[PDB]
């Protein structure tokens, strides 16, 4: 097992399967067809969180809102949503909220009637207009380098909110100014060890 | 026929007080018109103080 | 806000959701688990005269088989949604 | 009256029918046990439910097995 | 077939004065009759519902009529606070003068009875003002009680004798019982609620000659039909107002304030209304579920079929168990009997913290006979819940159609239940009856600061958490931060964090070490009785002393004393077992709930706080200190209206002991002793001439447990009964 | 047979025999011959003898009769 | 403080039955001369009741309204003497108890006559197994891991 040296791996998990490092002390995926719906469930959490540390680092570095500071236009009644400065000409409160719904929840049910487990989590066609896919030996190769970024992005998503939790109202890169303020005093040990 | 003296058998009777336990084989029937021939001797008495039975081949397992 | 332009767009929107998005789903699930059955059998087999599916009513001439029964389940779901919307505007709630 | 009946895991050893108030068993020729006889329940009107012969009966599990059934002033034992 | 038990020649043929007993016993236990088919299973079922209902209308139409004729609702309703209300008049050729004064009582002109029931608070609160309010509402009932026996009757006729698989069509019930028996009914009490309790709550007078000419809000169903539904919260009556009467009266109709009328004492009646028919909506909602004639809806089969983990660590899941209940009754009403043993004890727990009815808050009395009526009810029907669990084992259930399934599974590892509960019933015991002892052994030796007293941390966190201060935990609703806190200020906290830090009310009262103990007493007691009664059922079919047990059925006298022993081996001998241990629990959580708030109402919780934590506390400063008015209730120097529960407390006493005769003495005794009797009886000249029909003979074996547990529970109720209403009424708390 | 006995014996002595006589000859029994009016119902017996003369045992904790206390509770 | 409790060497009703509880004794000692043999034991039991009451304030004990200790057993680390801690020492005692019992029983179970050790005791044996009981919980965890604790 390459996530643990020394231990040995399940006996399903053989290693080809893209970021198959032997991981699961638990035994979830012993049941195989519970294996392949977490293959699915995995890419899927892979891809929303590579989308949202983007977006939720980027604008805290531009224009003002961390991640938390962009969401308090709603709520309270009023309804001002600005993107990029500009308040949006439709940034009310329900307008999105219906938008939100209906167009996430086609294309999740759109995703839900894919029979063929392959294109259950590698769809490709109009989702690969580049070709990436088309190189067997290359697919794979991008096949890791996704579940890896995917690993790390959902990984900073759990950081932004465990510190967000420690330090509510701040922003995760505020929270890395803070850190540089002084590293050997402004650390998790602060959270850990209280006072 | 039936399991050899000595044997250690696992008892399949759901009703007997020895159920899933183990005894001993004291002997075997050898007449054919013995419908529980495998007498069996355990070494706890059941309610009724006895501690040997008779058993059916299909009753009786060795282990 | 418009009672009659909420509660005609919800059910609208899900009158539309029933016919073109959601419908192969949920005759699929109809079809998996079919009649209620008492021991292996469904109650009009056993004599439960009076469980007798209502196949005039099922019967429509749309194109996908939308029937009366859809138009009162996604329309009861719209309702719904809408008076949820119209009462949770009434009211001045601040969290 | 009570109902009484006979198994087939039976060794014959007769030890019901002389633990028996009422004279309701008795031992027929059979060819099952070594003994070559089983237990057999002809006179249950006169069963009282005691159940004098089940306490007697070796076998793991009852050869006999007496059910109390209906009363009789046989089966309640009344001498009035 | 041919005498007394039509449905049982077997008994019909028993010489002897058994036969009438068990021909009693045994009538509604249909299963058990001559050539019953399932149909005529189910058909008697059913009729017998009818019976029951019109028995239930009846007895609440005499209640409304004797009220009415002899009650003094009219004053109680213009003065609640000042009128004993009045249950019925009494006239009984025994009294002697004494008697007929010290009972003539309220505006009466007679000797009455005062009613502990609650129905003038009840009735009251929900808009019933006039006697001949009170008349129509009993000639309503009556009305009912005979359309009830009108259908029984009928449905037990060839043309209207439902089929089996009508009985079955499971899918179809739930929804009807749901949107309908629940839903509609819930909505329409909304509808009575709005229409004429809230209009008398504010001196408005609302009945079926003016309704339909009155408005419920001055808007009408505008704002129900436009969405613009707070308007019916708008103007809500004023926390000054005066209950029956304008002052302070506002128009809203639906509320959600949390809390207490500060005059009643009570939920508010907007609240109430808003209640009904939020949940009202989700029943009807609900009752959409499951697949009937239209082509949608769900069965339950598949959903059951469905359910199995894929692990296999439930095995075969709920495979099968759609037709294992379906097909069993005794399951059926084991469900039943559980569920809404669970839910009669929610109502008794709830509605002495949270009252809904103007004024009973403050009738102590009622207060504590409503919480003990209800506690013993619920019990009773919790044991009643595992004795048909049991029946279900012997008389139903199919080991290979349920093969590996989760039931079949529980029979599986019996071993591994029952012996935990007898471990959780040995720690639980072991350790409260020895903390209480050690406790004594301080007081005893007058060291009471060594007792062991442990404070409910626990729950008092949890009162915290509710906003409670009591305590300093600051949790949650206790928070000044708390996004619980946030959330609902502006709703209902205001009026809910008012009632439970109002430490003179009985919303969550304080709680200290004597709440922890008593609180383990309990739990010792529950797992107790469901010990007696899991290991009943789960024996049932069979266990290593008797393997055979399912061919004797659920109640057997015993199997004999061969075997080393067999008495009291029956599931139905566990289930009698149990019930002393129910009665035992539900004394423990009733004596707690009563000397918790005589105390309360009597102003000082701490006799309560300090004297609990040891048992002769209970036994001197909670009966042995309030049983001094009740003995008094006669004396040589006379009598007065306490004298009926001093006689009742010890003709509870007497039927108690008695039982004990059946339970101890058994029946070899007897039998031996009567046929002395019958040898006298036929050796007595001129008593000669005089024979009987039916063989005298000793109770049968069974027959005395019951006759035995009967009377216990009997002297058990009344003993506490008396005392309860005698100590809590000889002052008013 | 022997508790009624017992108690017949000890509502007796306490009511109709023992007790202190005065200085003039005043005799105060310990409970003042209450026995012929109470002991012909049984809540006298309940009341006036076993609920008024068990005052002494379940008050005796923090006392050297204590022990009678703690044996009460003990054999209940 | 915690339940709303306040410090049994702050609480004015604990210092109030200390006295009242003193006083009590004081009226008995009064009876005896001061040499005598009660005196001196009813002098002793008041010198115990002041150990006791200090002993119990210089320990930390909350106390309430009643003036007396009230046990804190849900964790707190102030309260570890309340029950953390002599619980410890009870799991420790009875696991002892238990792994000695049934070391017993495994030594004596293929006997010839078993029940024979049963209702006589072979002290010698016994002896040799007490100390078992001294690592119990590294005794029984290792039977757990390689299949010797549960059967099958
Ligand atoms: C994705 C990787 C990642 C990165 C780069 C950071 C970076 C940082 N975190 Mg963070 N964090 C993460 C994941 C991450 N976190 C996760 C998964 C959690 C949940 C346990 C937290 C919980 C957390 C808290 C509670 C706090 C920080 C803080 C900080 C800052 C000071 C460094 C420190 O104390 O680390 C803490 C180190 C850990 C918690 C160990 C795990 C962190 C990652 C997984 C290590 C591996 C990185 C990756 C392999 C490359 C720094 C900007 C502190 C801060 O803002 O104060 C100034 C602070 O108080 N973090
Ligand atoms: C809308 C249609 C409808 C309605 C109203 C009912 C109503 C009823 N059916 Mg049903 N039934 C229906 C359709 C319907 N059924 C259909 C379609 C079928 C065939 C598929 C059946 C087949 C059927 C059978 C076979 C039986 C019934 C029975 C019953 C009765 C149950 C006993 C009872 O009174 O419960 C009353 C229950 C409630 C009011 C619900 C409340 C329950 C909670 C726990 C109590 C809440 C208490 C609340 C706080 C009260 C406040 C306190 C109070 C003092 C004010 C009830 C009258 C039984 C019966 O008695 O027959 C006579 C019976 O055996 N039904
Ligand atoms: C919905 C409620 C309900 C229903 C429909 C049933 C239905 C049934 N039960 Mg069940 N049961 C219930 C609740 C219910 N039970 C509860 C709450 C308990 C707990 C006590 C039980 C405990 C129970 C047992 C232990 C047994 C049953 C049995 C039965 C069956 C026949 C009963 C019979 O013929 O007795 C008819 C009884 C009579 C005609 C008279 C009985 C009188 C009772 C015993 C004493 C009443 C005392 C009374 C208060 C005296 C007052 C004195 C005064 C001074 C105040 C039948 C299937 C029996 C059976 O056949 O199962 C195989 C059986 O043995 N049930
Ligand atoms: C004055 C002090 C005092 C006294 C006299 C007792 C007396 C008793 N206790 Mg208690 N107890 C006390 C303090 C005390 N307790 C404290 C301070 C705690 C908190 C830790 C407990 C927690 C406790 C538990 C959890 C249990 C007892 C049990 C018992 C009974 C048998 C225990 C025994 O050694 O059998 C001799 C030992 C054996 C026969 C071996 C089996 C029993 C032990 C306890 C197993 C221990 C190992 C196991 C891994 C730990 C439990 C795991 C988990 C449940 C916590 C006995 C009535 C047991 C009981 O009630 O059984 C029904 C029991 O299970 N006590
Ligand atoms: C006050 C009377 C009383 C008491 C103390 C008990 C006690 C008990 N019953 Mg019981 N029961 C009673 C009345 C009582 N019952 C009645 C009236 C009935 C109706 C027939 C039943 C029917 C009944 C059934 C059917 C069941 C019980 C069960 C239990 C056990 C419950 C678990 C428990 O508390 O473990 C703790 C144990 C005790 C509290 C017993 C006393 C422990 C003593 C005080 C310790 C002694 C220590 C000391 C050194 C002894 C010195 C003595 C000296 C002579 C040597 C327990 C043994 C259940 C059971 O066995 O669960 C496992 C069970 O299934 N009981
Ligand atoms: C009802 C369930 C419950 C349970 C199981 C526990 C269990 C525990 N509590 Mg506790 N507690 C509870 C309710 C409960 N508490 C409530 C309602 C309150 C509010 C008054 C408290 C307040 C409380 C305090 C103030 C403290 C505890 C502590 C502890 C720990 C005991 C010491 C230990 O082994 O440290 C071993 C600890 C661990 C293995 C991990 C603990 C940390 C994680 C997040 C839990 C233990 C985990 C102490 C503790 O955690 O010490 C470190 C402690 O300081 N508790
Ligand atoms: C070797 C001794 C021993 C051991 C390890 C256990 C262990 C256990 N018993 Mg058992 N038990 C024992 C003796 C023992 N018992 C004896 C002597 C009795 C008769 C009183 C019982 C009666 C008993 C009951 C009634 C129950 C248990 C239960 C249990 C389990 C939970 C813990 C518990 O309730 O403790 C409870 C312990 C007792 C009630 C009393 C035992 C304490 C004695 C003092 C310890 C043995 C001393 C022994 C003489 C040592 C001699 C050794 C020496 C020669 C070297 C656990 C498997 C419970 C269970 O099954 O849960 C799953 C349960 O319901 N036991
Ligand atoms: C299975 C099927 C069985 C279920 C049976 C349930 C009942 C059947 C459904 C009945 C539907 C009745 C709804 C109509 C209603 O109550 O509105 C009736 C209400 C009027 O009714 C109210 O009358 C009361 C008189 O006391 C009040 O005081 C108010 O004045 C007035 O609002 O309509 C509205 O107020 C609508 C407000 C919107 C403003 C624009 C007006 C447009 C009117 C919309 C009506 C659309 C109705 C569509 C019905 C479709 C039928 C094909
Ligand atoms: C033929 C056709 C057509 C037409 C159609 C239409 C136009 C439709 C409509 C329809 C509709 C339009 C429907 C409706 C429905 C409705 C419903 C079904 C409702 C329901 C309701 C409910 C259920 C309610 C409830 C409630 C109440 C009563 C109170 C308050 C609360 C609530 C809301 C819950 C088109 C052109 C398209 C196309 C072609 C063909
Ligand atoms: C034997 C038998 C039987 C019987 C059984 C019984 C009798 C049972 C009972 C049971 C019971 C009697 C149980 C109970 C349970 C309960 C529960 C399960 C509860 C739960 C709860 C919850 C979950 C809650 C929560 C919460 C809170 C606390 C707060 C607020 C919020 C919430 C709501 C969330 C039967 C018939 C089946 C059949 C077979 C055999
Ligand atoms: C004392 C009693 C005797 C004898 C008592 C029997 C003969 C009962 C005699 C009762 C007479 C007929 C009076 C009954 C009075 C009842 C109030 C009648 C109620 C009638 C109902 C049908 C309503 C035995 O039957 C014995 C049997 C099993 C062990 C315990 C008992 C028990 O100890
Ligand atoms: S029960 Fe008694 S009488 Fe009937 S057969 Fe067995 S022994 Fe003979
Ligand atoms: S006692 Fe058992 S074995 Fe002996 S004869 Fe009668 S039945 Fe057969």
């Amino acid at each position: 097992a390459d996530w643990m040296p020394g231990q040995p791996r399940p006996s399903y998990l053989d290693g080809s399967a893209p970021g198959d490092f032997g991981f699961d002390p638990l035994r979830l995926g012993e049941v195989p067809e519970n294996l392949e719906r977490f293959k699915e469930s995995e890419l899927i959490h892979c891809r929303w969180a590579m989308l949202a540390v983007p977006g939720i680092l980027v604008p805290e570095a531009l224009g003002l809102g961390n991640w938390v500071k962009a969401q308090e236009w709603a709520a309270l009644p009023g309804g001002q949503a600005t993107y990029l400065g500009n308040p949006v000409p439709w940034g009310t409160l329900p307008t999105i909220l219906v938008i939100e719904f209906l167009s996430i929840a086609f294309v999740e049910h759109q995703r839900s009637m894919e029979k063929d487990p392959e294109k259950k989590k590698y769809p490709g066609g109009a989702f690969d207009p580049l070709g990436y896919s088309k190189d067997p030996k290359k697919f794979h190769e991008y096949k890791i380098k996704e579940v890896k970024n995917g690993r790390l992005a959902l990984l900073a998503f759990v950081g932004i909110c465990v510190q967000q939790s420690a330090y509510p109202g701040t922003g995760p890169l505020e929270n890395l100014a803070t850190h540089l303020a002084d590293p050997w005093h402004n650390t998790i040990g602060n959270v850990l060890i209280p006072a | 026929i039936g399991p050899k003296r000595g044997a250690k058998v696992k008892i399949l009777r759901q009703e007997s007080y020895w159920y899933k336990g183990t005894g001993s084989v004291v002997a075997v029937d050898q007449d054919p018109n013995t419908r529980y021939p495998v007498v069996v001797r355990f070494n706890k008495v059941n309610y009724a103080n006895v501690s040997t039975n008779n058993y059916a081949l299909d009753e009786v397992e060795e282990v | 806000l418009n009672p009659s332009l909420v509660i005609s767009l919800s059910t609208g929107l899900s009158l539309f959701l029933g016919r073109f998005v959601f419908f192969n789903f949920q005759r699929e699930n109809v079809a998996k688990q079919g009649l209620p059955e008492q021991n292996g059998v469904t109650h009009f087999e056993a004599g439960d005269t009076r469980a007798k599916e209502y196949v005039s009513l099922l019967k429509s001439n749309d194109p996908v088989g939308f029937n009366i029964v859809d138009v009162l389940a996604w329309g009861s779901i719209g309702h719904i949604v809408a008076y949820y919307i119209l009462a949770t505007s009434s009211n001045g709630y601040d969290p | 009256s009570h109902s009484v009946k006979i198994y087939d895991t039976c060794i014959g050893c007769t030890q019901c029918v002389r633990a028996c108030p009422t004279d309701v068993l008795e031992m027929i020729p059979w060819g099952g046990c070594k003994a070559k006889q089983i237990a057999s329940a002809p006179r249950t009107e006169d069963c009282v439910g005691c159940k004098r012969c089940e306490s007697a009966c070796p076998t793991d599990f009852l050869s006999v097995r007496v059910y109390l059934w209906h009363e009789t002033t046989r089966s309640m034992g009344l001498a009035y | 077939a041919l005498r007394f038990p039509r449905f049982s020649q077997g008994l019909a043929q028993d010489p002897t004065t058994r036969r009438i007993w068990f021909g009693i016993a045994t009538a509604h236990d249909f299963e058990s009759h001559d050539d019953i088919t399932e149909g005529r299973l189910y058909q008697n079922i059913f009729a017998s519902h009818f019976g029951q209902l019109a028995i239930i209308f009846l007895w609440t139409s005499g209640n409304l009529f004797h009220v009415a004729w002899q009650g003094n609702f009219e004053a109680w309703v213009q003065d609640p606070l000042h009128v004993r209300p009045i249950a019925h008049a009494i006239w009984d050729p025994h009294f002697g003068q004494p008697a007929v004064e010290a009972f003539t009582r309220g505006g009466a002109l007679g000797p009455v009875n005062i009613a502990y029931s609650g129905v003038y608070q009840w009735w009251y609160t929900i808009g019933l003002r006039t006697n001949e309010d009170l008349y129509t509402g009993a000639i309503f009932l009556l009305f009912l009680s005979f359309i009830s026996l009108l259908a029984g009757w009928l449905h037990l006729q060839p043309k209207w004798k439902p089929s089996v698989s009508w009985f079955k069509n499971a899918e179809s019930r739930l929804n009807h019982h749901l949107s309908g028996l629940f839903g509609v009914s819930s909505l329409a009490w909304a509808g009575h609620l709005v229409h004429v309790a809230i209009p008398g709550s504010r001196g408005e007078y609302v009945r079926w000659n003016n309704f339909l000419s009155v408005l419920p809000h001055p808007q009408g169903l505008g704002p129900l039909f436009t969405g613009q539904w707070n308007l019916y919260a708008q103007n809500p009556d004023s926390s000054n107002h005066l209950f029956s009467t304008s002052q302070g009266a506002g128009t809203a109709i639906l509320t959600l304030l949390g809390g207490f009328h500060p005059q009643t004492q009570s939920l508010w009646l907007t609240d109430m209304a808003h209640h009904h028919l939020a949940i009202a909506i989700l029943f009807l909602i609900g009752g959409h579920m499951y697949r009937t004639n239209f082509g949608i809806g769900h069965s339950i089969k598949y959903i059951l079929e469905a359910h199995i983990p894929p692990g296999g660590r439930l095995g075969r899941g709920h495979k099968g168990l759609y037709d294992t209940i379906n097909n069993s009754i005794h399951f059926q009403l084991g469900l039943a009997l559980a569920s809404l043993g669970v839910i009669t004890s929610l109502v008794a727990q709830h509605m002495y913290s949270l009252p809904a009815y103007a004024f009973i808050a403050q009738d102590f009395t009622t207060q504590a006979a409503l919480y003990t009526h209800h506690q013993y009810i619920a019990g009773f029907i919790m044991t009643g819940a595992f004795a048909h669990g049991a029946i279900f084992f012997i008389r139903d259930y199919n080991p290979e159609q349920n093969a590996d399934n989760v039931l079949a599974r529980m029979l599986e590892h019996k071993e591994a239940i029952i012996s935990h509960l007898s471990w959780a019933s040995l720690f639980l015991g072991f350790h409260t009856l020895g903390l209480y002892v050690h406790n004594d052994v301080m007081l005893a030796f007058g060291t009471p600061e060594k007792q062991i007293l442990i404070e409910p941390i626990f729950a008092q966190w949890i009162q915290s958490a509710h906003g409670k201060t009591s305590y300093g935990f600051d949790v949650l609703l206790s928070s000044t931060n708390s996004p619980a806190l946030n959330a609902g200020r502006s709703i209902w906290l205001p009026g809910w964090l008012n009632a439970i830090n109002e430490n003179s009310n009985s919303l969550f009262l304080t709680i200290g070490p004597g709440d922890f103990l008593v609180h383990h007493a309990i739990a010792l007691g529950l797992h107790t009785t469901t010990l007696i009664l899991v290991k009943g059922a789960l024996d049932a079919r069979g266990s290593k002393l008797m393997p055979d047990k399912k061919d004797f059925g659920y109640s057997f006298p015993c199997d004999g004393p061969g075997r080393g022993g067999t008495c009291d081996i029956s599931a139905w001998d566990a289930f009698y077992l149990a019930v002393f241990w129910m009665l035992n629990t539900i004394g423990w959580v009733t004596f707690y709930w009563h000397w918790k708030h005589i105390t309360l109402w009597q102003g000082n919780v701490s006799q309560f706080n300090e004297s609990s934590t040891y048992l002769m506390g209970w036994l001197r400063d909670y009966l042995w200190l309030n049983s001094s008015q009740l003995i008094n209730g006669y004396n040589p120097f006379g009598m007065n209206s306490l004298s009926v529960w001093a006689w009742m407390f010890l003709f509870g006493h007497l039927v108690w002991a008695t039982g004990f005769m059946f339970l101890i003495s058994w029946r070899g005794y007897w039998q031996e002793l009567i046929e002395t009797l019958a040898w006298a009886h036929e050796r007595t000249p001129l008593a000669n001439l005089i024979r009987w029909r039916d063989k005298p003979v000793a109770l049968s074996i069974v027959q005395a447990r019951l006759v035995g547990l009967v009377h216990f529970s009997v002297g058990y109720i009344f003993t506490y009964a008396a005392f309860l209403i005698a100590s809590t009424s000889g002052k008013f708390g | 047979a022997i508790s009624v006995v017992i108690f017949h014996f000890s509502w007796k002595m306490q009511s109709d025999v023992w007790g202190s006589i005065n200085d003039q000859g005043v005799v105060t029994h310990i409970t003042g011959g209450n026995f012929a009016q109470s002991s012909i119902t049984i809540n006298g017996w309940l009341r006036d003898f076993l609920w008024a003369q068990a005052s002494q045992v379940i008050q005796s904790y923090g006392s050297s009769l204590s022990a009678y206390g703690l044996f009460f509770l003990g054999a209940h | 403080d915690i339940a709303g409790l306040t410090p049994c060497k702050d609480s004015k009703q604990f210092a109030k039955r200390e006295k009242q509880s003193i006083k009590k004794l004081e009226s008995s000692l009064k009876l005896y001369a001061p040499d005598s043999a009660p005196a001196l034991a009813i002098n002793a039991t008041i010198e115990k009741t002041k150990r006791r009451f200090d002993n119990y304030g210089k320990q930390g004990l909350l106390c309430g309204a009643d003036g007396l200790p009230h046990l804190i057993v849900s964790g707190d680390q102030r309260h570890w003497g309340e029950f953390i801690t002599p619980g410890i020492l009870f799991l420790y005692i009875a696991g002892w108890i238990g792994w000695v019992g049934r070391s017993y029983l495994i030594a004596i179970r293929d006997d010839k006559k078993p029940t024979q050790k049963e209702i006589i005791i072979d002290v010698p044996l016994a002896t040799r197994l007490v100390f078992r009981g001294f690592s119990w919980p590294i005794a029984a965890y290792r039977e757990l891991l390689n299949g010797e604790l549960v059967a099958k």
